[PDB]
């Protein structure tokens, strides 16, 4: 739904990362240059920044109950 | 019968990270530095939330949960600051814990990126590590997130939450000189970070009186507290609970003698 | 001749003497399906592709894969005539879940086809308007690491039912039996699995009447708790009061202490103009030692026994495995599917790129997963150096760790106490 | 009977395998016959 | 051995075959 | 005439011990010199290996004669 | 309702002690610490001290039970020493080497930066 | 009248213990009548109230009145909440409160209700009256000669000892580290004083012709004696219930009531052990080296040339049948022959594959029921797949797919696959193996159902015989079955498999 | 029937989904029947207007030839006939 | 015009044009037309 | 008794014995606001 804070495994900081991974993918950087740019050595980060569904923006097409 | 001379040195010193080696100590204590490193170093953490208006495509709970992960600065907050049963105060005070405020409301047509540089805190020296953002929400136009928060004193056996450490890295004999792990095709393991051998050499030779030396430690901090705070906290906490447990046992000693 | 309505027909290529009718000009028409107005009517139309049922399949000699079977060789069969689109285009909607079926036996994929009935996950994108009883919506659904070119035609990674979590096929404290699986409880804290379950209960009144009656504490004037109050067991949240021909109480209870925080109240008029309500309340659901788990491939298992962070093994970069599993297992529950899910999964999250799980792909195989997985300073079969997290030993045999994509299933504990 | 039952809206999987299934006219259907090859899910 | 022998005798001591109660 | 097996069988052991056990939680007298424990099962296996059990058992042959055996004489393996 | 909460996992609940001493009756010269509210960390370091101690025949840990927050330590000594002040010299020992592991560190530290 | 809940595993648990959710235990009650040495605890208890869990929920008096929660005295029955001890029925087994909400039970015999009753008597007669493939593995690899612990892994194992005697043995070996071994902590691990012989199932048959018969090269035939495993390999067969193993011998020499204890320390000690070992199953295990792998594909090719030899010999069709039967059974008999033969010498090259360091093969020396042929096809040929007995029907006309042509009686059709799981199933190989496994799972659908259906008849049939006190076996009506049960009116849990050692030998 | 071509939603964007509470990624292809979503199974049949050969063992007919026809839902749904022949146990159709 | 070691891409972008322009639901749409109209 | 809609998101007031119908909207599916007690959600 949204991307996840502490990545589960470890506990880095993940929940910071999501806008500029999507930044960088809009660029010219590929998966793996992205998230190396991002910092997360460790492949459970990796894991958690590339697998995550981002169903924010799906769950926000739809108008809110109060104006 | 006695103690050792335990020696430290840091190989790197860095505001995320600290790589060290600890040498002349036996496994167990490196083993409970570690589970101290990640369990019993106390820092502070949002754990009341009570959600006075949330509009957001996400439940309150969620919200709840989200902002209680959200690390906050606390070098030297969590020393001043007290336990809530260890006080004796009302359900909350600035002594025992620290006040958060959010207040959103997305009156723009563009989503509006709630995140942690959004959290307001009554108390300048504790923030969130922003000060990217944590995102925490994001909102449409027309929804509004306000909340009250309330972050207390606690550590990793309490929640995960209150975890400092990001990663810890506990190795010892890079090489199987001790011979811990049988390698059932040693030339195919890769060679580790502190490794001493050569190429062409992939194990060490076998050491009968050797045990574990020269632990190499890398903290990694969640930002919450210093790498460097961390250790330091870690080893004050274990020492205070084995002067505890002296106590207790002294006590027990003088009241069944 | 056949122009009924009920037979079933499947559409495949079409093969001259040796060579199919689908050329490189459809392929690039087709590369640019939008603005092109070219689409796959268009391809039936031109004579390329057609349908074939079961009555013309055994008058039609298929060919399995054109990349091997037109070319020449010890002569088999030179006269095909239809060719198949993609062979994995056999299995059904749940089969295609599955990542390198193949390498599974039957029994284990007909197992995770039912299994995949009841996966716990997002379901919806509009779960918040609707309100349909035992609704089951997970925090953070994932792309599976390891997937299959079918599961992007079913919209899978568009709102996934699972997570993708470091598993270690080890036998750690004697909690790991043949199907159960012990995780991370300071993972867990962080988010394994956190569900909500919304349950709607309807009620109409009829010559009965929305009233709090004189625990109804909670209960507003107009009989119906307003929505966000937190309500226990023993609670009524509903206050519908029957005339008597005082007055006796048609009220509706929590079925059993059902605890949970009301999230929405709606009121309507029914077609005879009575009017109706319909109260939706969520659960929080974090996974206890109860709550059944289950991988892409394996039996469903209950949860043995939550580890925090440093009680878990630790390798030496620190990664402790978020659920460990049984290694004893192998014969009974999970297949080597399994774990060459994990080993693509490993290569797939060190790569970057999310890993290929075609069924019939053959340039994908267990090898080339090791030799990638050794490229990146890890051991070739997935086998990595674990600590004890008690005493903080070095495990004598390496553990096989790697992430696999898990699934959370309706049987709960929490469901079942009520 | 046996008609027309409540969708299953569990998850996005199970409603897709709720609205594409196929039901035997009987209350040998047991086994899995060759012609079901590509028609149905084996 | 002593089961087999106690289920052959049980439905053999009426002095004909008989079938399970069932 | 006394012909029987001298040893005492699981279930007349099973429903003895319950016996004794239901009448000592009914505050019946026991013969037997007692310890801290409380657990009236507790106090009736001891009294058991005692040999002091206030209660014979009657032995039912299939014909319907009885054959009464005093516990004090049924000794026991176990 | 019936899922456990986390802050009794390491707090001491009222009216049950921290620490318990029972004598093994079976061994003689042995001893047994019920330490309650306390997961591995310090059975372990206290097993290791005790070993390091050469006046020891067994020393060892256990956990009955993930679940449930106590420790049982076995300690068996020599003749003429007694498992208390083993259990005292041992913890002692830990607590001079934190103390200097700490002060080592610090010191450490101090180097690290600005040199 | 309780609450049903899902089993969740708990080795630290006693094999007669049941792990019970203190809500669970809290919701009903066992009624208990007041004595006059357990007055002071119910007193406590009743104080305590239905607040707490340790309390009671209600009190009937003398008169039978119920009061719900206040003297208490003889002859009142008060009910509280049940406790740590107390007997329970889905066989009866001793309750121990846990924190979480999930039953909790040892998996060493092999959602569900349970029940505690109320009146004593049926209390004591439960009582008296009432290792599954997991700790094999790690059993078989603690008795390796191979296996040396350290001094502090000696003491840790040691305490999970509930028999222990509290004396540390002298290591195996003293200088230049005192190093003990698995066989000695086994050795304490096996009560009383048991001596078994029982050969291993790698112990090959030329071992005890030629020499070294019982000095073991190959770590042979297991000796145990004065209950102390003196050399071997534990597997299942030495371990596991049959006629004469460790276990069985230990139960008939003294008792289950110590059987029990066996059981719970075997499992202690081999988990905690296994915690610092370490066991896994991974890729490595099925990747067994090249030269085994083109054994295999050789064996395969030369498989699939004599089918198609055949074949082509059937064509020419000389090859006189064999009698009593016709030429259509004679050759699928001979094909199925063929391609089972190949795969059984397949699956034993693979199995021999594996020297020391699989952990497949730990599995398969020590539990070979029903997992040489799960690991056959992993490693080396998934195998022929069958329908009703015989090989994949021609669905459609003469053909069995349609990517085949008609009349092909081949190995590549009818459904045999060449292919292992490793390197994965063609297609066609795919959708033969899935009619294969529908065909098993409607097997044993109707299997279990018809075995279901069989005990139950046969459970009515003589659920009323009974052995008589006059040694004689008679059912309701009184009529004698058997003057002597089992014809020597013994019973037959006490015998075991022997040799007349006259029968056999010459005059 | 949702998302036919006679439903409202027939030939709607993925906005005109998202903002009449509809989800885009919806199948339909099912009915909403008293507020409860219930989706037809395609249940399975004979073919009509063909005819099979069967041998039953028990039956007194060595083979039976089975022919179920109609006039493509005109009227009355089952109409069979059966050309079987008599076992010799002479060849009587 | 031949599409020698490009057939996977080939054949998966022919399903994909497939699924787009049906569906997964499509007979029982086209069923459901074919009755009404 | 502030009561909102379901599309028009404006506030409407309904009594006891009120038919469902929101003002110059057209619309009668329709929602209720959250309460203003105090609830605590524990961060955990
Ligand atoms: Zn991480
Ligand atoms: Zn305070
Ligand atoms: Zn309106």
């Amino acid at each position: 739904m949204i991307i996840p804070v502490r990545c589960f495994t470890c506990g880095k900081i993940v929940g910071n990362k999501w806008e500029a991974y999507l930044g960088l993918l809009q660029a010219e950087y590929t998966e793996g240059d992205a998230l190396d740019a991002l910092g997360l050595k460790r492949y459970c980060c990796r894991r958690m920044l590339l697998a995550h569904v981002d169903l924010i923006e799906k769950l926000l097409n739809y108008a809110p109950l109060e104006k | 019968p006695y103690a050792n001379q335990p020696t430290v040195r840091i190989t790197e010193l860095t505001d995320e990270n600290v790589k060290f080696i600890i040498e002349n100590t036996d496994l167990a204590v490196a083993n409970s530095i570690r589970r101290v490193f990640i369990a019993e170093v106390p820092i502070i953490a949002i754990d009341w939330v009570q959600i006075d208006a949330n509009s957001s495509v996400l439940h309150d709970e969620f919200i709840a949960h989200r902002l209680g992960l959200i690390p906050l600065t606390s070098d030297d907050i969590v020393d001043k600051l007290q336990y809530s049963r260890d006080c004796t105060c009302e359900e909350f005070c600035p002594e025992c814990s620290v006040e958060f405020t959010l207040d959103v409301r997305c009156n723009e047509d563009q989503t509006r990126h709630v995140t942690s540089r959004d959290l307001i805190s009554n108390s300048p020296r504790v923030i969130p590590v922003t000060s990217d953002d944590i995102l925490i929400v994001k909102l449409r136009k027309g929804q509004e997130l306000r909340l009250r928060a309330y972050a207390k004193k606690g550590f990793g056996k309490e929640h995960a939450k209150w975890n400092p450490t990001a990663g810890v890295a506990f190795e010892y004999d890079p090489d199987n000189a001790l011979r811990h792990t049988v390698y059932p095709k040693p030339e195919e393991w890769p060679k580790s970070e502190y490794s001493e051998l050569d190429e062409d050499e992939s194990q060490a030779p076998y050491d009968p009186n050797g045990k574990p030396e020269r632990f190499y430690y890398n903290v990694e901090s969640c930002g919450s507290l210093r790498p460097e705070t961390i250790v330091l906290s870690a080893l004050s906490g274990l020492k205070k609970k084995l002067s505890d447990l002296q106590t207790q046992l002294s006590h027990e000693i003088q009241s069944d003698v | 001749i056949y122009t009924d309505a009920g037979r079933i027909c499947r559409p495949l290529l079409i093969v001259e003497k040796q060579k199919l009718l689908l050329k490189k000009r459809h392929i690039d028409q087709l590369k640019e399906r939008e603005y092109n107005n070219y689409s796959w009517q268009d391809l039936v139309a031109s004579g390329v592709v057609e349908y074939i049922d079961t009555l013309e399949e055994e008058t039609v000699m298929l060919a399995m894969t054109p990349d091997d079977l037109q070319e020449k060789e010890v002569a088999y069969c030179s006269t095909y005539t239809h060719c198949e689109i993609h062979p994995s285009m056999i299995l059904g909607v749940c089969a295609s879940i599955i990542p390198f079926p193949d390498h599974n036996q039957s029994p284990r994929n007909t197992y995770q086809s039912a299994m995949g009935k009841q996966a716990m996950g997002v379901y919806i994108t509009n779960f918040h308007v609707r309100m349909d009883t035992l609704a089951h919506v997970l925090y953070y659904p994932q792309k599976p690491l390891v997937t299959t070119r079918s599961m992007e035609y079913l919209r899978f990674r568009e709102l996934p039912a699972g997570i993708n979590s470091i598993v270690a096929i080890a036998s750690y404290t004697g909690y790991n039996q043949e199907d159960s699986v012990i995780m991370n409880r300071s993972a867990v804290d962080r988010g394994f699995f956190r569900s909500v379950f919304y349950r709607s209960y309807k009620e109409q009144e009829s010559k009965e009447v929305f009233e709090k009656p004189t625990i109804y504490d909670k209960l507003d004037d107009d009989g119906l708790i307003a929505p966000g109050v937190r309500v226990s067991g023993d609670d009524v949240i509903i206050g519908k009061t029957v005339t008597l021909p005082t007055k006796r109480d048609c009220s509706t209870f929590l079925r059993t202490s059902e605890t949970g925080i009301v999230d929405q109240v709606m009121v309507t008029l029914n077609q005879e103009g009575y009017k109706f309500c319909k109260i939706r309340v969520r659960s929080v659901r974090i996974p206890q030692i109860g709550d059944k788990f289950a991988s892409r491939h394996g039996q469903k298992g209950t949860c043995g026994i939550q580890y925090r962070q440093e009680d878990m093994p630790f390798t030496c970069e620190g990664i402790t495995p978020d659920i460990i599993i049984n290694p004893h297992a192998i014969p009974s529950r999970m297949t080597i599917g399994h774990l060459i899910e994990c080993l693509q999964g490993k290569v797939s999250a060190n790569k970057g790129e999310i890993g290929d799980a075609t069924p019939f792909n053959d340039a994908v195989n267990v090898q080339k997963i090791s030799n990638l997985l050794s490229d990146y300073g890890y051991h070739l079969r997935g086998n990595e150096v674990l600590y004890n997290g008690f005493t903080g030993r070095k495990i004598t045999s390496q553990i096989f760790i790697g992430p696999t994509y898990y699934q959370r299933l309706k049987h709960m504990v929490d469901d079942k106490i009520h | 009977a046996g008609v027309s039952q409540v969708l299953n809206r569990l998850t996005f999987a199970s409603t897709l395998s709720h609205l594409r299934r196929l039901n035997s006219p009987i209350g040998k259907p047991r086994q899995l016959h060759n012609t079901l090859w590509g028609m149905v899910c084996p | 051995y002593r089961h087999l022998a106690l289920l052959c005798d049980t439905m053999t001591c009426r002095g004909h075959l008989m079938a399970i109660t069932r | 005439k006394r012909i029987t097996t001298p040893y005492m069988t699981k279930y007349e052991r099973a429903r003895v011990l319950g016996t004794r056990a239901l009448q000592i939680a009914m505050c019946a007298p026991v013969m037997v010199e007692l310890e801290g424990e409380t657990d009236p099962l507790l106090i009736a296996m001891k009294e058991l290996k005692a040999r002091k059990i206030p209660i014979i058992i009657r032995r039912y042959l299939p014909d319907g004669s009885y054959e009464d055996w005093g516990v004090d004489e049924l000794i026991i393996s176990d | 309702m019936n899922a456990p909460p986390a802050f009794e996992s390491f707090l001491l609940f009222e009216g049950e002690k921290k620490i318990t001493i029972n004598k093994d009756t079976k061994v003689p010269n042995a001893c047994l610490f019920t330490i309650n509210k306390e997961d591995h960390t310090l059975g372990n370091i206290i097993k290791s001290q005790l070993l390091k101690d050469p006046q020891v025949l067994f020393a060892g840990y256990k956990v009955p039970h993930p679940l449930e927050h106590k420790i049982i330590i076995r300690v068996q000594t020599t003749p003429d020493y007694s498992p208390q002040e083993a259990f005292t010299n041992a913890i002692t020992d830990l607590i001079s080497e934190l103390s200097l592991l700490e002060e080592r560190f610090r010191v450490a530290i101090k180097d690290k930066q600005e040199g | 009248f309780s609450a049903r809940t899902v089993i969740t595993p708990d080795p630290n648990l006693s094999i007669d213990q049941v792990g019970v959710p203190r809500s669970i235990a809290a919701n009903m009650t066992f009624a208990e009548i007041v004595t006059p040495f357990n007055i002071d605890r119910l007193q406590e208890l009743v104080r305590r109230g239905n607040s707490q869990y340790p309390g009671a929920k209600y009190i009937i008096r003398d008169n039978g009145d119920r009061i719900d929660l206040l003297h208490l005295q003889t002859g009142y029955k008060v009910e509280r909440h049940m406790c740590d001890g107390d007997i329970v029925i889905f066989m009866g087994h001793r309750v121990r409160i846990l924190p979480w909400s999930t039953f909790r039970l040892n998996l060493s015999v092999t959602e569900m209700n349970l029940h505690l009753p109320q009146s004593l008597e049926t209390r004591a007669e439960i009582q008296e009256l009432a290792i599954v493939q997991d700790t094999l593995t790690a059993v078989r690899k603690f008795t390796k000669r191979d296996v040396f612990l350290e001094r502090g892994e000696v003491m840790n194992l040691l305490m999970f000892l509930s028999t222990w005697d509290g004396k540390v043995p002298q290591p195996a070996i003293l200088k230049p580290r005192p190093l003990w071994t698995g066989k000695q902590i086994f050795s304490l691990i096996i009560p009383g004083h048991i001596n078994c012989i029982r050969t291993h199932s790698t112990h090959p048959d030329d071992e005890d012709s030629g020499p070294y018969k019982h000095i073991s090269p190959g770590d042979t035939k297991v000796v145990v004696e004065n209950g102390e495993l003196i050399m071997g390999i534990l597997c299942k067969k030495s371990l596991g219930t049959s006629a004469g193993s460790l276990v069985h011998i230990s139960y008939l020499e003294m008792g289950h009531d110590i059987t029990r204890l066996f059981y719970s320390n075997i499992q202690t000690v081999i988990n905690n052990w296994l915690l610092i070992e370490g066991h896994t199953i991974g890729i490595g295990d099925s990747i067994a080296d090249s030269k085994t792998y083109q054994d295999i594909q050789n064996t395969i090719k030369k498989a699939k040339q004599d089918v198609i030899e055949v074949i082509e010999k059937a064509h020419n069709n000389e090859l006189e049948p064999t009698p009593g039967n016709t030429l259509r059974q004679t050759f699928e008999n001979q094909v199925n022959r063929i391609l089972n033969d190949a795969r059984d010498k397949t699956g034993s090259s693979a199995q021999k594959s594996l020297s020391e360091y699989n952990n497949f093969k730990s599995m398969v020396v020590s539990g070979a029921k029903g997992s040489k042929i799960n690991i056959s096809q992993v490693i080396a040929v998934v195998g022929q797949q069958n329908v009703e007995g015989k090989r994949i029907p021609f669905g459609f006309k003469h053909r069995t797919l349609p990517h085949f042509i008609k009349d092909d009686y081949g190995p590549e059709s009818r459904g045999f696959v060449e292919n292992s799981y490793l390197a994965g199933l063609t297609p066609t190989e795919f959708f033969f193996h899935a009619m294969g496994g529908r065909e098993g799972l409607i097997d044993t659908a109707v299997k279990t159902a018809e075995t279901g259906y069989i005990q139950r008849r046969l459970i009515k049939s003589m659920e009323s015989v009974m052995v008589k006190y006059d040694a004689t076996v008679r059912n309701s009506i009184n009529q004698v079955v058997q003057l002597r049960y089992g014809e020597d009116g013994l019973a037959g849990e006490s015998v075991e498999f022997q040799n007349l050692a006259t029968l056999k030998p010459s005059n | 029937m949702l998302r036919s071509t006679y439903c409202l939603l027939n030939g709607l964007t993925d906005r005109d989904l998202c903002e009449l509470n509809e989800c885009p990624l919806d199948p339909g292809g099912y009915f909403i029947i008293n507020g409860s979503e219930k989706v037809l199974i395609a249940q399975e049949k004979m073919a009509t207007n063909t005819v099979y050969v069967f041998a039953k063992k028990d039956s007194k007919y060595a083979y039976t030839g089975e022919c179920r026809s109609c006039l493509e839902n005109s009227s009355r749904p089952t109409s069979t006939i059966w050309v079987s022949m008599l076992a010799r146990g002479g060849q009587r159709i | 015009e031949i599409t020698p070691d490009l057939w996977q891409e080939a054949c998966w972008i022919v399903i994909s044009s497939y699924f787009d322009e049906k569906g997964l639901v499509r007979q029982q749409l086209d069923s459901f037309d074919e009755f009404i109209q | 008794m502030i009561y909102i809609c379901g599309e028009c998101h404006t506030e409407n007031e309904i009594k006891s014995r009120d038919p469902i119908r929101c003002r110059e909207c057209g619309y009668r599916i329709m929602y209720k606001k959250r309460t203003k007690r105090l609830v605590v959600f524990d961060a955990r």
